[PDB]
RNA sequence: AGGAAACUCUGGUGGAGGCUCGUAGCGGUUCUGACGUGCAAAUCGAUCGUCGAAUUUGGGUAUAGGGGCGAAAGACUAAUC
RNA sequence: GAAAGGUUCCACGUCAACAGCAGUUGGACGUGGGUUAGUCGAUCCUAAGAGAUGGGGAAGCUCCGUUUCAAAGGCCUGAUUUUAUGCAGGCCACCAUCGAAAGGGAAUCCGGUUAAGAUUCCGGAACCUGGAUAUGGAUUCUUCACGGUAACGUAACUGAAUGUGGAGACGUCGGCGCGAGCCCUGGGAGGAGUUAUCUUUUCUUCUUAACAGCUUAUCACCCCGGAAUUGGUUUAUCCGGAGAUGGGGUCUUAUGGCUGGAAGAGGCCAGCACCUUUGCUGGCUCCGGUGCGCUUGUGACGGCCCGUGAAAAUCCACAGGAAGGAAUAGUUUUCAUGCCAGGUCGUACUGAUAACCGCAGCAGGUCUCCAAGGUGAACAGCCUCUAGUUGAUAGAAUAAUGUAGAUAAGGGAAGUCGGCAAAAUAGAUCCGUAACUUCGGGAUAAGGAUUGGCUCUAAGGGUCGGGUACGAUCAACUUAGAACUGGUACGGACAAGGGGAAUCUGACUGUCUAAUUAAAACAUAGCAUUGCGAUGGUCAGAAAGUGAUGUUGACGCAAUGUGA
């Protein structure tokens, strides 16, 4: 909603900061196992349930 | 002209609910929607606000009375015997 | 042009009315116009002095 | 079987009385000192309608004898009380319609209302519209007055009990047919959720003792013992007799 | 034939959300939220509107002067003029009646 | 947002020690259909209100302008 | 209001008499 | 206007009703129509019921499993009774 | 816009996956930007209700209860000027808290501005609260104002405790009055369109906010006066010796008018210009009219109820008279001006045939505000203006069978379980209308006629006019009639009842098996029966110093049956 609480807006801000791909220099580290962001979230496919 | 022969105020009910019930509500609705003489100002201004509340439009007095009449016969005879017993308690 | 012809009186027969006469013009507002006219005229005549109050009262009642 | 409807009524979830539009409990003035040693005078400021009650209320204003202020008691209006009327409440009060004399100081045949059972409960008896209590007689020794209640019963209460002189206003209400489920709806809408009423014989046997069967019928006798338990008391509880009441009831 | 919108976040037609259409100097129509209308103060006895008193919301009476809230009589902004008159008459008359009751009830039992 | 109808109240107003600015606005008006005249408005910006004085005579307008204090910042438009 | 108003009134009067005391 | 009176009659005014025709709305009769691996785990179209109230409805709040709620169908209680 | 979602909003780059075809596009992918408040909300108040504490239960998790078997606290003045804040005093008895982004509630409007924000930013103009305070004004030697017969008036014109009153604060429907906006329309000043012909023509601009000053009103009230020959008066019939009509006044300022705000703004045009920031310079923005019009607000009324249609916070006033008070001086800051500050959180966007929920970019569902013109009774159906879309895999052919929509000679229900389905009827005006009836209805009963266009006629109004009958002028759509006319057509599309005679059943309106049964079932009013006078009846709870009915009291509560 537009008139929202600060707790909800803070969780929304954290989700906006988390919604990003990998920094591609991480695939260059030795003994790297991470290929992509498996915890990626889109607003059309899954809801935060908050 | 005279629009209805006998239903009177109960013509708003149409053909419903039965004639013998419409007769009772006629006899009571005439009483609760009639005007009455104010015993204080002397005018024909007393009207029912709610069941038991009879207020005068002129003098703004409000009397507790019957549900459909301003005074019931039981209240009248109680007032009479109370007056008589008050007159008797000195004698 | 249609409003001009209607003001002049065309397009008003029975084949052009789809609502009742009361729906087109209420008999209540016709009566209200009539009563206001009569009461206004009676007050004008009384305040001009062409009629007295005793005639004005019975004319008010039968109007 | 389920818990039946009259058994559910005591939990008071949706069966509480709707008390939003009520002016307060209509009680008598407290029997402090003036009412038992003399009288006190109040004034009827307004006679108002109370929701969910057939009788009108009267807002009587007294002066506090111990502090400079005004107290407002809510009486049930007796038939004939008007606004601006002076109400006299006490032992030395005069016998007039609206006064709150104790029952020891009224003669026989006095018509009173809003009568106390014990002195100090501020009105319990004869509070519905059109009802009244008659004083049958006195007992100076063993200071009790015998009274006839609206039910026809005869009680023996203290002569220090109080009562408003007259008849409760709003009488003759039930003499009018309601004519309509709508009117009954609006009547009960401000009292409580006790309307409409489904017959138990039209229910299922999980819902009522009378329910079930290929025809709508009660089955066993509808007269229930007083010693029955909750869930069974659906019918005529402890009926001494039944059927149409012919002749006088030998009251 | 312009159409307007609410200027606040309340989308409902409640009493605190009454609007009036005005025309701005920009030449457009726009809603304008109006506060609820005020009720005239009433006499304590007769319950009629007191004349001489301004009609405001209760917090606005803190901003106006004493002239807008009173008249220049006893029970000025509280009671009607006729109510003040009849209570003055009642006071004087029944205090005189109290005096004559005092002297007659004194003299009867003084004689007896 | 107020109007003043006396030149000497305007004069005692323009030296109120909180007045900083004034504005003289010229308008072309028509009193009747044959006489287009020149109206002047003297708007003093007080600390809480704007006081406007309306003059329709150019002689009184220019005499008032000469009688204006020098320390007041005026704006001609 | 009227209570904080009366208190502000008495505070102003007390400050005026206390500063004119000297 | 009539009548001796009781009172009757005529023409208006008025705008009552869990009145009525019929929108929005609410519901869901019939075609036992469409669809029936659907647009849809109940929809679509027409035909219908009702439409000033025993009306419709948002939000808040209360009642919880042998319990609740039920104008009562063993109905509903998160596609579950 | 609310809920909900949460960055989907906007820009740049971009097409591997998604957009059930495609894709250079996207609510997709990648990278960034964006939500500015003393005045809008939350915050404060209390509603239904939730819920600690004191207590009492319970082995206990915990239960009851919300003012109760409580020693339940804080408020103003000061006095003191080791001084802090005790002691001097005095008042006060509610008795936690939470609970509404739609209830209550202090205060803000206009213009402009961004890629994306605005009642928040910029400019201008205001207002409220809280706090400081000085000057002016007012008042006083008759200390705490004067005037008016009065209703009451004003720039002000002490007032503690305590008490009282008012506002906050209230249903629904009907019609009537008034106002605002819109619609319609005349003249004029501009611009645009059509122009074979016609059209002083068609379209469009001509606007004025919050706030402030003056004025402005139905109702109500005051003074004079004394009314039957009863008068005044509403659409609606109520009022008057408890003082009418009438004459003169008083008041509320919803609302409207003038002025300021404010033309400087905004709008419509013309001309001059130039890589250009791009402007600059001129004009005009005026005066009206109408109404059963639409929407909305409000007022005075009236109808309805065994229905009479929230509370608190908050603010003001009054009664009272505590205390303090002037004369060489004061006393006042509800009058004017002047100074300072106004925190925290939200603020973008969608709000749905793509941003929510339904496994999804699902024909489903999901609360509400604004609502142009014509036809027409009508926010019906149909067409158009402003605004918005032109989205849904497409192309070519036109077999059968389908789905949707139709039409059919003669017959007219022979079809079929059954007139299912479809057809017919339909609007308005006039005429006419039966049995039966609870006398209210039945009833649009049944059953007939008419309906277009054009040219006329008649009737139905307002405002001004008269020493101490009428005339002038302006403007309405309502009804009725008459010719004439036409391939007898005309509610010409749209829209829009089939009817009657009976029987069974339920009195009716209403309700239910969401997702196979809407019914004769349920309910209902009415009727009847039963229990109960409070140490009580019915019911709840593990228990309780526990509860529901009950803010109740037999015209009541509780339990049943029958169903006008
Ligand atoms: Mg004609
Ligand atoms: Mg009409
Ligand atoms: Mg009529
Ligand atoms: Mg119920
Ligand atoms: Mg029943
Ligand atoms: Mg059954
Ligand atoms: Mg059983
Ligand atoms: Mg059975
Ligand atoms: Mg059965
Ligand atoms: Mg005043
Ligand atoms: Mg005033
Ligand atoms: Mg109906
Ligand atoms: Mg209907
Ligand atoms: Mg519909
Ligand atoms: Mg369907
Ligand atoms: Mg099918
Ligand atoms: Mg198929
Ligand atoms: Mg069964
Ligand atoms: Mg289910
Ligand atoms: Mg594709
Ligand atoms: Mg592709
Ligand atoms: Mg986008
Ligand atoms: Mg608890
Ligand atoms: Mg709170
Ligand atoms: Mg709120
Ligand atoms: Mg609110
Ligand atoms: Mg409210
Ligand atoms: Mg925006
Ligand atoms: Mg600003
Ligand atoms: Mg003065
Ligand atoms: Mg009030
Ligand atoms: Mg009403
Ligand atoms: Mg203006
Ligand atoms: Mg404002
Ligand atoms: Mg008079
Ligand atoms: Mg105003
Ligand atoms: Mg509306
Ligand atoms: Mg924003
Ligand atoms: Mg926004
Ligand atoms: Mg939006
Ligand atoms: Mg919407
Ligand atoms: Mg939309
Ligand atoms: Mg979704
Ligand atoms: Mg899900
Ligand atoms: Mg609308
Ligand atoms: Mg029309
Ligand atoms: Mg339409
Ligand atoms: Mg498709
Ligand atoms: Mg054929
Ligand atoms: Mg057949
Ligand atoms: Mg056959
Ligand atoms: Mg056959
Ligand atoms: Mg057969
Ligand atoms: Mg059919
Ligand atoms: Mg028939
Ligand atoms: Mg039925
Ligand atoms: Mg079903
Ligand atoms: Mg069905
Ligand atoms: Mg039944
Ligand atoms: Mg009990
Ligand atoms: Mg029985
Ligand atoms: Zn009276
Ligand atoms: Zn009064």
């Amino acid at each position: 909603a537009a008139q929202k609480s600060f707790r909800i807006k803070q969780k929304m801000a954290k989700a906006k900061k988390q919604n990003r791909p990998l920094p591609q220099w991480i695939r260059l580290r030795t003994n790297n196992t991470i290929r992509y962001n498996a915890k990626r979230r889109n607003w059309r496919r899954t809801k935060m349930n908050i | 002209a005279k629009r209805t022969k006998k239903v009177g105020i109960t013509g708003k009910y149409g053909v419903r609910y039965g004639s013998s019930l419409r007769r009772q509500v006629k006899k009571l609705e005439i009483q609760q929607h009639a005007r009455y003489d104010c015993s204080f100002c002397g005018k024909k201004t007393v009207k029912r606000g709610a069941a038991g509340i009879w207020t005068c439009s002129c003098c703004k007095k409000t009397v507790a009375g019957g549900a459909y009449t301003v005074s019931t016969a039981a209240a009248a005879t109680v007032r009479s015997t109370i007056r008589r017993l008050r007159e008797m308690v000195e004698a | 042009a249609h409003a001009q012809s209607k003001r002049e009186g065309r397009h008003s027969g029975y084949g052009k009315r789809k609502g009742t006469r009361e729906a087109r013009l209420p008999s209540q507002v016709v009566w209200i116009r009539r009563l206001r006219v009569l009461r206004r005229l009676l007050a004008k005549y009384r305040d001009a002095g062409k009629i007295d109050k005793h005639l004005y009262h019975v004319l008010y009642k039968e109007s | 079987g389920r818990v039946i409807r009259n058994q559910r009524k005591g939990a008071g979830s949706i069966f509480t009385s709707h008390t939003r539009l009520r002016q307060g409990a209509a009680k008598l003035r407290t029997l402090d000192y003036a009412e038992r040693h003399g009288y006190i005078r109040g004034i009827v400021k307004q006679i108002v309608h109370d929701s969910g009650r057939g009788a009108p209320l009267a807002k009587v204003v007294f002066r506090d004898p111990y502090k400079y202020r005004l107290r407002e008691e809510i009486f049930i209006a007796n038939e004939g009380v008007h606004t601006g009327q002076f109400i006299y409440a006490g032992k030395k009060a005069s016998l007039n319609v609206g006064n709150v004399l104790p029952l020891g100081s009224v003669p026989e045949g006095t018509i009173v209302s809003n009568v106390e059972e014990k002195p100090g409960d501020r009105g319990a008896l004869a509070r519905a519209s059109g009802n009244y209590v008659i004083i049958i007689g006195h007992n100076p020794d063993e200071n009790k007055t015998r009274v006839r209640l609206p039910s026809g019963a005869k009680k023996v209460i203290s002569s220090d009990a109080r009562g408003v002189i007259g008849v409760i206003a709003g009488g003759g209400r039930v003499d009018k047919p309601l004519l309509k489920a709508g009117r009954a709806f609006h009547k009960y809408r401000l009292k409580r959720n006790s309307w409409p009423k489904t017959r138990g014989v039209a229910m299922n046997p999980v819902d009522h003792p009378h329910g079930g069967g290929n025809h709508q019928h009660i089955g066993k006798a509808s007269t229930i013992s007083r010693g029955a338990v909750s869930g069974q008391k659906a019918g005529l509880i402890a009926a001494r007799r039944t059927g149409l009441l012919r002749g006088s009831q030998k009251t | 034939a312009q159409r307007v919108t609410f200027r606040r976040r309340n989308p409902y037609n409640t009493r605190s959300n009454k609007i009036k259409v005005v025309k701005t100097p920009g030449g457009i129509l726009r809603a304008q939220h109006v506060k609820k209308l005020a009720t005239r103060p009433k006499c304590g006895d007769c319950g009629s509107a007191l004349q001489g008193i301004s009609t405001l919301r209760p917090r606005q009476y803190a901003t106006v002067s004493k002239t807008h809230k009173t008249v220049s009589r006893a029970y000025g902004g509280s009671r009607c003029a006729n109510c003040v008159k009849e209570r003055i008459i009642r006071a004087f008359l029944i205090e005189e009646q109290k005096i004559v009751k005092k002297v007659v009830k004194e003299q009867t039992e003084a004689a007896k | 947002a107020r109007e003043i109808t006396d030149i000497k109240q305007f004069l005692e107003l323009t030296r109120r020690a909180d007045v900083k600015t004034a504005t003289v606005k010229i308008n072309k008006k028509l009193n009747k259909a044959g006489k287009p005249f020149r109206q002047t408005k003297f708007k003093v910006r007080g600390s809480s209100s704007l006081y406007t004085l309306v003059i329709n005579d150019a002689g009184k307008a220019k005499k008032l302008i000469q009688s204006l204090p020098p320390t007041l910042k005026v704006n001609r438009l | 209001m009227r209570a904080k108003w009366r208190k502000k009134r008495t505070r102003r009067l007390k400050r005026k008499r206390r500063k004119v005391r000297a």
